[PDB]
This record gives C-alpha cells, sequence and structure tokens, in this order.
RNA sequence: AAUAUAUUAAUGUAUUGAUAACCCUUUGAACUUAAGCAUAUCAUUAAAAGGAGGAAAAGAAACUAACUAGGAUUUCUUUAGUAGCAGCGAGUGAACAAGAAAUAACCCUCCAUUGUAAUCCUUAAUUGGAGUUGUAAAUGGUUUAUUCUAUUAAUUAUUAUAGAGAAUAUAUUCGUUAUUAAUAGAAUAGAAUAAUGUACUUGAGUAGAGCUGCUUGGUAGUGCAGUUUGA
C-alpha cells in the first residue's frame, strides 16, 4: 500500500532538528492553553476570532430538543418521495390519478419553497407551509392541508 | 522507578544526574532514574493504549 | 421558534374511555376513618391546649383578628395552615 | 380502638399532661450515666410501628448527645495553608444526632445488632434518645421467619456503613431529576463512571 | 497558536482515567453460553415472554409503535385470564399503567387470543420432556417495520377532500 | 483477661487480630494552571481512620412529561464537550426521549373465630420460666432416572478420529487424539411417605418556616446539617 517516510528519519545527523539555533525549543514559551487574550495575544484574536468576549441574548435553562424538532425539504423533491414502483405507474398509464403525499409518514415536517416537477395536481399534507410553498403548489392545481 | 534517589547538586565535581543515596555497598553512589543510566527506565515507555485494530 | 408553530396545532383524534381499577393501591375504608375522627374529639377534652394556642385564644377575645393572623404566621409555615387554625380557635372563644 | 387512644395522647407534647410527665423523667435521667437500660419503652405505640415485638431477646437502651457543633482542633488556629479554608467555629456535622446516638450504644455492646431509634426529651445541655437492640444468637429469634433476616453476614454493624433509616436520609437518594447526583449507588460511584473515558476496540 | 485554528477544548484529566475494552470478544462468548445452558432447564417452554404494544411519547417519535413492558389487568379481563394464573404462563403484567383509549385496548385484547390458540399444556414434566417439539428462541411475535403507501385519487374530489 | 448478656462468687454464649485489588461511611491538603495573585482550578483527588462479602451498594414512584402519551433497580451506545456555571477570565459540565444486555415481586404496624394463649425458650421430665403493657413458627428426605463441574486411577494405532510438541542415535519412547472408572458437589424429573380454618392495620418532635455554614451544572434550595419554632 502507499506510504510516506516520516520526517524524523531525514533529520538525524543535523545538530538540531528543525528548530533553529538562536531560538531554541523550550517548554511552553507564551503560556498554556488560550491564555493572554487581552494583553499579548490581542492581535491573534483580532484577526481570526471576533465576538469571543462578552455576553449576548437571553439565557434559557434546559432547552428541550425533542419539543423543538423540525425538518424541511424543498417543494421540488416531493415527486421523489413516491416509492419507485408506484411512481412509474403514474407516469405511463395512470395519467389522470392524483397522488396523495403524507410528509410525516416519511419523516419531514416543514415544506420550504421550490418548483414542482410535472404539471399534474397533487395533495400535500404537512405542518407550516411557507408562503412560496403555498403558491407554487396551487399554481399547478394542488391543495395544501395542515395535518396533525 | 522503584528507588528513592535525589540529585546531590553542584559543587562536588560530579554530574547533575540523580544518585542513589544511602551507603554500605557498591550500589550507593550510582546513577538512577534516567534513560541513559544503567538499570534505569526508558524514555517513552510502551503501553496498551496503542491502537491494535483498523477499520475497513 | 416554538411560538409560531404553537399557534397552529391540530390534535389527532382518539376515542376516550374511563374504567376503574381492579386492584387499587389505596382502598378508602369508611370504618377506619370514623374511629380516628371520633377519638380525637375525646382526647382534646382531657388534655389542654398548647402554650401558644392559649395566647391566641385570649387575643381573639379582644377581636384583634389582624393581630392574631401575624402571630400564627410566625409560628406555622404556610398561610393556609393559619386560616385553618383560626377557625379552630374562633369556635373555642 | 385502643391503639388509637394511646397514639393521640403521646402526640401532643405541649399539653398539660405531657409537660407534667416529661419533667419527672428528666430528673430521673441525670442520676444515671451515659447509657443505661430500661425494661419497657416509654413511647409504646411509636416503638411498635418501628418493628418492636414483646419477645425475649429484644432489649432497649437510652443514650445522650451534647446538642451543638463540634470545634476543629489545631494548636492556635494555624491550619498551615491558604486563607480559603481557615474557618473553625461555624461547621455543621454530616449526620444527624440520632445517628451518633447509635454509634455510642453499638460500640459499647458488641454482642447485639441495632434496629431503630427515636426522640425522648430535651434539656439545656443534652438530647436524649432511646435505641432498640436485638440479640442475633438467641434461639428464639433464629427460628421465626419474621426476624430471620438479621442473622445474615451482611447485617453486622449497620451504623458504621450508614444503612439504618436514621442516617440513610443524609445520603440523598430518590427518584427524579432532583436527585441527579447519586444516579448509581452512592455519591462516589456516580463520580467515577462519569469522568473515565471509554476506549473501544475499533474506534 | 500561530495560525488559523478553532478554539481547542481538551480537558486536563482526559487521558488519566481510562477504561479499556480488551475483553469484548470474550464477553460475548460467555453470554451466549449461559443463554444456551438455560434453555435445557426449561425445555418445552419458550425462552422469552409476551409483551404488549405501546406508542412513544414525544412528537419526534409520535408515529412509531414499540414493544412495551407489561399488560394491564383490564386487558386480561377482556380475554378472560386471571393475574395469578397468567403469570405462571409466559405473560408479563404491569400494574402502574393507566388505561387511556379504546383503540389501544382492543389491539392488545386481540393479541392475547393469538397467543392462547398456540400453546398447549401437559400433565407433568415427565410427559413434557418426552415429546419432541421445536423450541422457539427469539422474540415472541414482534412488531415489523412499516412501508409507506401512497393512495391514488380521482380528479374531481380534490376540491372537496379533507 | 477486657466490654456486655443468661442462669444459679461460680458456669455457658458472642466480639477482639491479618489485608495493601474491587465496595460503603468519616476526615481532608499542597505542588501545579491562570504566562504575577488573593475568588477559581488541580479535587467531591493523594495520605489517614472506621466496617463487611465473593461480590458490595441500589431497588417496587409523595416519578417523567404536555404526547394519539410512557412505567422498580443496574450496565453499554447516543444525546454532548450541548443547556449551563465562572475575577463570564483560565476553565469546567448534567438529564428526558430513542436503540440494547437482564428481568420478580413481596412482608410488618388494627379488634386474626374471646365456645377459653390456640404461642415461645430450656429440661430425660408443665422441669423451670417468659408472656394479656399482646405471643401465634404447616412438613416428608426414602428411592429411581438424567445432566453439569472439580480431583484422582487405567487402555491407546505405526499406520493415521493420532503430521501439536519434547528426549536419545545421525527407529524407538512419553504424549497428542479418542475412550472408561472412582470420590465429592450441584440442578431437573418420576413414585411413595408427611402437611392445608378464621386476618378490613399504612408510619410525629416527623414534613415545613426564620437565622447560619458546606455541597451541586441548579442559576434567589439541587441536596444535607446545627439552633429556635413546629402542623
Ligand atoms: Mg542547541
Ligand atoms: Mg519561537
Ligand atoms: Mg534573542
Ligand atoms: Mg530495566
Ligand atoms: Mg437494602
Ligand atoms: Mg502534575
Ligand atoms: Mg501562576
Ligand atoms: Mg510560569
Ligand atoms: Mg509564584
Ligand atoms: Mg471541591
Ligand atoms: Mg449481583
Ligand atoms: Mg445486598
Ligand atoms: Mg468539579
Ligand atoms: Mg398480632
Ligand atoms: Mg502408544
Ligand atoms: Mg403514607
Amino acid at each position: 500500500m502507499l506510504k510516506h517516510v516520516k520526517k524524523t528519519r531525514k533529520l538525524r545527523g543535523h545538530v538540531s532538528h528543525g528548530h533553529g539555533r538562536v531560538g531554541k525549543h523550550r517548554k511552553h514559551s507564551g503560556g498554556r492553553g488560550i491564555c493572554g487574550g487581552l494583553k499579548h495575544m490581542k492581535t491573534w484574536f483580532q484577526k481570526y476570532h471576533p465576538d469571543y468576549f462578552g455576553k449576548r441574548g437571553h439565557r434559557i435553562y434546559h432547552r428541550k430538543k425533542n419539543d423543538e424538532w423540525a425538518r424541511w425539504i424543498s417543494a421540488a423533491k416531493l415527486w421523489s418521495l413516491i416509492p419507485k414502483e408506484t411512481r412509474y405507474e403514474l407516469i405511463d398509464k395512470q395519467q389522470e390519478g392524483v397522488p396523495v403525499i403524507n410528509c410525516r409518514d416519511f419523516g419531514y415536517h416543514v415544506v420550504v419553497g421550490g418548483e414542482l416537477s410535472l404539471d399534474r395536481p397533487v395533495v400535500v399534507k404537512a405542518r407550516k407551509f411557507t408562503e412560496d410553498a403555498k403558491e407554487q403548489i396551487e399554481k399547478v392545481g394542488g391543495k395544501w392541508i395542515i395535518c396533525p | 522507578m522503584q528507588h528513592s534517589a535525589v540529585s546531590w547538586g553542584t559543587g562536588r565535581a560530579i554530574a547533575r544526574c540523580p544518585r542513589i543515596g544511602g551507603g554500605g555497598s557498591r550500589r550507593s553512589g550510582q546513577g538512577a532514574f534516567a534513560n541513559f543510566c544503567r538499570k534505569g527506565r526508558m524514555a517513552h515507555p510502551t503501553t496498551t493504549m496503542r491502537r491494535w485494530c483498523r477499520k475497513i | 421558534m416554538r411560538r409560531g408553530l404553537k399557534k397552529t396545532q391540530v390534535h389527532h383524534q382518539v376515542t376516550k374511555i374511563d374504567i376503574p381499577k381492579i386492584m387499587p393501591k389505596y382502598k378508602k375504608n369508611s370504618k377506619r376513618i370514623e374511629e380516628k375522627k371520633f377519638a380525637r374529639s375525646l382526647v382534646r377534652e382531657i388534655s389542654g391546649y398548647a402554650p401558644y394556642e392559649s395566647k391566641a385564644i385570649s387575643i381573639l377575645k379582644l377581636k384583634d383578628i389582624a393581630r392574631a393572623t401575624i402571630f400564627l404566621k410566625r409560628r406555622l409555615g404556610s398561610n393556609k395552615r393559619t386560616q385553618k387554625k383560626i377557625k379552630e380557635l374562633q369556635i373555642a372563644a | 380502638a385502643a391503639a388509637d387512644y394511646i397514639r393521640e395522647i403521646q402526640k401532643a407534647k405541649q399539653s398539660d399532661i405531657m409537660r407534667y410527665l416529661l419533667r419527672l423523667r428528666v430528673c430521673e435521667y441525670r442520676q444515671r450515666g451515659e447509657v443505661f437500660r430500661v425494661e419497657r419503652p416509654t413511647f409504646l405505640q411509636r416503638a411498635r410501628t418501628l418493628g418492636y415485638r414483646n419477645k425475649e431477646g429484644v432489649l432497649c437502651y437510652i443514650a445522650r448527645v451534647k446538642k451543638g457543633n463540634r470545634k476543629r482542633e489545631y494548636n492556635n488556629g494555624n491550619t498551615r495553608g491558604k486563607c480559603k479554608n481557615a474557618r473553625i467555629h461555624q461547621i455543621t456535622p454530616a449526620v444527624r444526632h440520632q445517628a451518633t446516638a447509635e454509634q455510642i450504644v453499638g460500640k459499647r455492646h458488641p454482642n447485639l445488632r441495632v434496629l431503630n431509634s427515636y426522640w425522648v426529651n430535651q434539656d439545656l445541655v443534652y438530647k436524649y434518645f432511646e435505641v432498640i437492640m436485638v440479640d442475633p444468637f438467641h434461639n428464639a429469634i433464629r427460628n421465626d421467619p419474621k426476624l430471620n433476616w438479621i442473622c445474615k453476614g451482611v447485617m453486622k454493624h449497620r451504623e458504621c456503613r450508614g444503612l439504618t433509616s436514621a442516617s440513610k436520609k443524609s445520603r440523598g437518594l430518590g427518584h427524579g431529576i432532583k436527585y441527579n447526583n447519586t444516579i448509581g449507588g452512592s455519591v462516589r460511584a456516580c463520580w467515577k463512571r462519569n469522568v473515565t473515558t471509554s476506549l473501544r476496540r475499533f474506534r | 497558536m500561530k495560525n488559523n485554528h478553532i478554539l481547542p477544548n481538551n480537558h486536563r484529566n482526559a487521558m488519566k482515567r481510562v477504561k479499556e475494552w480488551h475483553n469484548q470478544p470474550s464477553r460475548a462468548q460467555r453470554r451466549a453460553k449461559t443463554r444456551s445452558s438455560k434453555a435445557k432447564v426449561l425445555y418445552p417452554a419458550p425462552l422469552k415472554k409476551l409483551c404488549p404494544i405501546v406508542r412513544c411519547p414525544t412528537i419526534r417519535y409520535n408515529k412509531k409503535q414499540r414493544l412495551g413492558k407489561g399488560f394491564t389487568p383490564e386487558e386480561l379481563k377482556e380475554a378472560g385470564l386471571e393475574v395469578n394464573y397468567a403469570r405462571r404462563i409466559g405473560i408479563r403484567v404491569d400494574n402502574r399503567r393507566r388505561n387511556m383509549n379504546k383503540e389501544t385496548l382492543d389491539l392488545n385484547a386481540q393479541r392475547l387470543k393469538e397467543y392462547l390458540s398456540k400453546i398447549t399444556i401437559f400433565k407433568n414434566g415427565k410427559e413434557a420432556k418426552e415429546s419432541g417439539v421445536k423450541q422457539h428462541l427469539g422474540r415472541i411475535m414482534p412488531v415489523h417495520k412499516m412501508t409507506p403507501k401512497v393512495e391514488i385519487i380521482k380528479k374531481a374530489e380534490v376540491a372537496s377532500y379533507e
């Protein structure tokens, strides 16, 4: 298999390793951890990490992750949610039947905007359609129902 | 690392490395606690923390 | 983010039922209660009152109800236990 | 019935009857030592619910505690350290005074085992408690199924390990999110399993 | 720290208290060994017991069904068993649970009839050891994962659908 | 001998010492990091003391949640280096839900049929006691069969259910492999012998307040304790 030689094997024979002669390699020049953010490491915090110091916002004890669950898919991928067998049957032969999609049965809750694939009417059930998703579903001739 | 050695310090025309204290035998006065000392532990001792298996 | 989603909420409909338990952990016994309520009215006659309950009666003889309420609030903890005790002492005075 | 007339009498400890009777027994206790032996318990209906049975091999004793904090003992107030921890006076003990009453009577009698204890009466200087102790090696208690559990091996000296109901409360056990500490066994068992990182095989 | 990195957060006692998993393949051999040795002690009886079907609490897992702990005695009253008799057969009983609906009660009541129609009962253990009947080893009548189904509807009813 | 209990100064019964790993309580630091240092961190650590078992501790909701609702304890994965705590600096730090291993529930405290203490220890002996200020405790180990563990003793080709390995010299043995016996222990099943009445109990100087100190991620108790007061 493919391999690479370490850098220590090329460094035997030289009086130091790659650490110079004037500025030697000592233990902990400059402090341990992230110390000194206000005095001498000020220029490193300014270039790479603003907003490290200070408070902001309102503090909420014990956020419940399960109560605030929300998953979103675009409006475009609703024809992809139909399983592979019956998705074919709507195309070639049953061209007049209207499919009914339950987004909670697949694990999605919110529907963000997008453009539908084909020009046939559909029936979609979810929670909290966005304002663009209400518009481009009804443009084809569909209907949206808020579902428990 | 079984013994209880300590360095003697400077001012004796002798090295700085830790010497076995005590007296009464040939052992007392010899070096200890270093990788370059005889009957001393090695630097970077091996351990069972090392990864033994890979994932394919 | 939970505020706007809570304004529109629909509950899934299920038919309810109410069935009492076969073996409860607590069976209310009517005979066992009435002996406790009858025995307490007998013991309070032979024995007397507490030394803080005797001072609360003589204050209520002077109709200092607003003074007697702060006297029992310092002794017992809750405000509910004060108003349950004043009804026991206003009968006996 | 007669279990209820007694329990209501011995409940009100500020009445005219109980203030009369408690004054006489305190003057009887000062002539005695630290631990002495009584025959029948003073509070009958209270002691019966804690498991007491009028059988041979069940014995009752009474001890005393001095009712105050205990002072730390250094030479001149020198703890030889930082100033974060140099307080001496205001330090409260770990267990209740019911628990320290059991360790005194349990140490003096290595013959017996302990069950329970309760409060009797107070003074200016002391607090009085009554302890109930039972012989394991009597043949009358080795035979009945009702107290056959106390003759096991693991029931020796339940006071020194904190298993009696008097000193069990100070460890803080229960259900729910309020007892998030001691989530397994004891306090120290919960700490050890939380700090140690797990190194699995494949990672 | 002399380049563009994230702020590192590594605790000081991370590598000082370590538990190592060296005994992982040796542990799994032992657990299958005592499981197989327990099977010969009760030969005609199955290895596991019966469990009910419940729903999961929160809204993230609201559409999932799961094997619960035990049966309430009111569902046994519909099937006709008594709780001192049903414990001797492989049935689990829970007493802390409370009844809520009719749909969750008619489901568990139908499930108890299917278990009763399969078990037999012999006289004594000498009779039972002599008969050679295949002994089940897995879970007893588990749930199975659902497959979603899309219904096709006509064009007229979409103006009046619910 | 000492500290205690029982019978009548004597006799019987129980405890005392060893540990250097895991377990339950008590007491309890500093070096170090913050590029100084005094709150903080190292640390609910090291040293020290007390107490038991082959495991110990815990354990049958005065719970979690806001759903179409779950269900005693323990351990693993994950939530998560997250919510939060802190000279808001350095740094420290949980739980529900979800997937699994393993599953088991019960007993005292009243007025237990008062047409009768029906109980309990001890003695060869209703012999001597205890007990109404309340004691209540059903009993047989004989025999047969099967399975598992530990220790001893015996037989093994020169073709091979034996090419694992040792020893001698430059074709032989011990064994391996595969079988039995003896002793001890454990579990399951059958047959036979013994044995079956009446039982409406729910936990006080506790829970909680005022002042005071420690602990926790718990923020104005998350938990504990002293003093005063106390349903
Ligand atoms: Mg150099
Ligand atoms: Mg440099
Ligand atoms: Mg220079
Ligand atoms: Mg060496
Ligand atoms: Mg216990
Ligand atoms: Mg160090
Ligand atoms: Mg410093
Ligand atoms: Mg420095
Ligand atoms: Mg310094
Ligand atoms: Mg600390
Ligand atoms: Mg165990
Ligand atoms: Mg145990
Ligand atoms: Mg900490
Ligand atoms: Mg009784
Ligand atoms: Mg041979
Ligand atoms: Mg209660």
